[PDB]
RNA sequence: UCACAAGGCUAAACCUUAUGAAACUCCGAAGGGGCACGCGUUUAGUCCGGGAGUGAGGCU
RNA sequence: UCCCAAAAUGUAACGGAGGCGCCCAAAGGUCACCUCAAGACGGUUGGAAAUCGUCUGUAGAGCGCAAAGGUAGAAGGUGGCUUGACUGCGAGACUGACACGUCGAGCAGGGAGGAAACUCGGGCUUAGUGAACCGGUGGUACCGUGUGGAAGGGCCAUCG
RNA sequence: ACCCCCGUGCCCAUAGCACUGUGGAACCACCCCACCCCAUGCCGAACUGGGUCGUGAAACACAGCAGCGCCAAUGAUACUCGGACCGCAGGGUCCCGGAAAAGUCGGUCAGCGCGGGGGU
């Protein structure tokens, strides 16, 4: 009644086909909403996190299987 | 039951590792020991006593493991790791293992 | 006509026809042509009156059931909080959905029951005969 | 402990007549389950190592206790605590155990025409109404505590409860007559 | 974080010739005798932490 | 998952038929957001530092 | 923690529901193995539910608690060893007016489990909390009013 | 080169299940025996250890098969960005693009690699 005004946060903090960095979080998340690829760490929280720098793209697959990756730059 | 196997497999890391994957299939008294790359659909050695190993039953472990580590330094290898199936350890599969680790 | 078990309360808001048919069930149905809420009454009426009309009737199906619970300010003010669990449960209507259908009498005793049903109603109505067929 | 009456006759049994594929298709005796109904209404930690006891004594085999389901209904239950006992019998073990009863216990029972001879495993394998725990070679009244009964299921490899009650037959089953 | 006529405890640490706090939740519920653990002070580390104060 | 209309079946279940949902979702737009590019016309932007006011809003 | 919240984020109400002020020396670390709820046939204390067996069985179970997400290749269910519920650090980011808050690769000292790649700076995550001040205690040896000490203070823990 | 088998990937249901016909000494599997390595909170069922005969039964492999799943158009619609209006209100329409869900037409019982073993 009501007594949660606390947002959290959430949502995908990097999205696809967008530079990154390494150390930048590319997603925060409650359970694993996606799982990391090569380029990403998770931490506690889950939260996909980059290893490597690069440009993040996104791979969905079949529907509750998903996937944050890093490819490279150079 | 064969979740054994995809549990072992997918423990070992494809990619970041950088590393090979030695895999070994134990499952009549003829086995393979096949070693794979991790990323390109390809096998790089791949020993096996998969045809006259000569009255050697798990004997032949250390043999099959043993044809293997030299046929790798043929390519060469820089430290594969360790891909089972379902079979864990100790006598038959872990001779392959001091063969195959050790001979190169 | 009253559910027995929820979440409790409820909003509201509005958009055309989507759960009933033209007809099922029977000869002749009956059809909103206004959006608005039924109560548990207005059914109850309109059930207890096509009913009082052909007793062994013996067709009588109500394709809508209320459960809406709504409120209302019990004495006054606001100075309080959200109110009155149990005021009434409507039903929510909206042109093409059919209220009632009937079937195993005339042409003519559907035509007047649903006549003496037409009052009691917040809403307009009429009725009508099966051209169609979805899925059966 | 037999296995040449189990080989041969039993076999060819079925393949003289209505024919058959194989001798492996014919079936075979996975293994005998021992389960001791403990617990719940009867319940005592003091009496488990009494069933322990004449269990670990019948079968040259050790018992293992079970647990609860995680589950409160209405009377007696909780998340676990021994609800009763499990004896499991493969091999040679089992044909031990088997013949034990066959040989001796099954002939010697109380107003004993049989054991219920309907379909009991619809998938092909069988179970059984042991009572009494005292009408064993293996468990008299000489030596005892109490009364009680034990719970045995046969597995078998039958495609069909035809080809279960001929199969357990012909090992000494008696049936209802 | 807040403490009152309770059960359980916080003690830290204490070890032969290191001086030195882990500062950890203990508990007196369960299971509580020995306090003890293995942990590192200003020395090599590889010694043992007796948490009973 | 909770609600619920008719019939069958020997009251859960189960099938035929038929619905409801802010705290249900097998599905799921229009739109919105981030990034990049300008492939196109535009003009503002950011940083440092001085001075503020404002922190009662109102209607559609 | 959900809903309201208008498919980014955010968003009010004396709006609609429900939790927290903990717990766990193992419910942590790691290694090794294990797979659930339910239903149908048959069984001794049973005859709705126990326990056993066969059969079906992407979850309809479990996850210490509220709920949402997430989970079956485990985060669930057992054991072996254990104490990384570490010390000195923090590339780079999420978030906030600030003050806080969160995620974190990699580096060293040193340990743990594994044969191994390796994982380990508490717990599937998201609540279990409280700036500063003034004090309690253990370490340190920086200040110490002429000087050499000591009192008092500082700095690292840390308890109220 | 072609058949086929064992391992292993990409694809992660248009590749899954059911029904099922074929496959046995090549490979696989049971079955085989186990005091001992190793193990079973009880049983070598599972791990695991010593090896054939035996059958191909069961499992696995291949093939037929579209009864079930799964994927699923076109048309039309629901909704909607923008533009413009009606009704006291609930609510509704017109222009303009975007445009589903479901259902029908259908579509399938996969496809693409790597290494090795054994046939013609
Ligand atoms: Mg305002
Ligand atoms: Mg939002
Ligand atoms: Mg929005
Ligand atoms: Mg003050
Ligand atoms: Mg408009």
């Amino acid at each position: 009644n009501g007594r949660d005004s606390n947002p959290k946060y959430l949502g995908v903090k990097k999205f696809g086909g967008e530079v990154v960095k390494a150390g930048n979080i590319l997603v925060r998340q409650r359970g694993t909403k996606f799982k990391a690829g090569q380029g990403v760490g998770m931490g506690r929280d889950h939260t996909l996190f980059a290893l490597s720098d690069g440009k993040v793209v996104f791979i969905n697959k079949g529907k509750g299987a998903r996937f944050i990756s890093i490819e490279a730059a150079q | 039951r064969r979740k054994l196997r995809t549990r072992r497999k997918v423990r070992t890391t494809t990619a970041a590792s950088g590393r090979l994957r030695l895999s070994v299939y134990r499952s009549s008294k003829h086995i393979y020991a096949q070693i794979i790359d991790d990323s390109r659909g390809q096998t790089l050695a791949a020993a096996s006593s998969a045809a006259l190993k000569s009255g050697n039953k798990t004997d032949t472990a250390a043999a099959v493991g043993k044809a293997l580590a030299a046929a790798a330094a043929e390519k060469g290898i820089k430290q594969v790791v360790f891909d089972r199936g379902s079979y864990k350890y100790h006598g038959r599969v872990k001779a392959l293992a001091d063969a195959a680790r050790e001979g190169g | 006509k009253r559910t027995k078990f929820r979440k409790q309360f409820r909003g509201r808001m509005t958009g055309d026809a989507k759960g009933g048919d033209y007809v099922a069930f029977g000869d002749y149905g009956l059809i909103a042509m206004e959006p608005a809420w039924i109560k548990s009454n207005q059914i109850e009426a309109c059930r207890i009156v096509m009913s009082r009309h052909f007793r062994r009737g013996g067709k009588i199906y109500i394709r809508i059931f209320p459960d809406k619970p709504v409120t209302k300010k019990p004495a006054e003010t606001r100075m309080g909080k959200g109110k009155g669990a149990v005021e009434y449960w409507v039903s929510v209507v909206k042109p093409g959905r059919v209220m009632f259908e009937v079937a195993g009498v005339t042409e003519e005793q559907a035509k007047e029951a649903f006549r003496l049903a037409g009052h009691k109603l917040p809403i307009q109505t009429k009725m009508v005969k099966r051209e169609v067929y979805d899925e059966a | 402990q037999l296995k040449t009456k189990y080989n041969d006759q039993v076999r060819p049994a079925l393949m003289q007549q209505f024919g058959y594929s194989s001798v492996m298709a014919v079936p075979r005796i996975e293994k005998i389950v021992v389960n001791e109904g403990l617990g719940s209404s009867k319940e005592d930690s003091k009496a488990i190592d009494k069933a322990a006891k004449e269990l670990a004594l019948i079968t040259l085999q050790k018992p293992i206790i079970t647990k609860a389901k995680k589950s409160i209904s209405n009377f007696k239950l909780r998340q676990g605590m021994p609800v009763g006992i499990k004896v499991t019998l493969r091999g040679e073990r089992m044909y031990v155990f088997l013949e034990k009863l066959i040989n001796i216990g099954l002939p010697r029972i109380r107003d004993f025409r049989g054991i219920n001879p309907n379909a009991f495993d619809g998938r092909g394998n069988y179970n059984l109404g042991i009572k009494e725990q005292l009408i064993f070679p293996e468990i008299t009244y000489d030596m005892v505590d109490k009364t009680r009964g034990m719970d045995i299921t046969i597995v078998t490899t039958a495609k069909t409860d035809e080809e279960a009650r001929a199969l357990l037959q012909s090992m000494g089953l008696p049936f209802r007559k | 974080a807040k403490d009152g006529p309770r059960i359980i405890v916080k003690m830290e640490s204490s070890a032969g010739t290191g001086f030195y706090y882990t500062t950890t939740k203990n508990r007196r519920n369960t299971q509580a005798k020995l306090e003890l653990k293995k942990y590192d002070p200003v020395a090599k580390k590889h010694v043992v932490f007796r948490e009973k104060k």
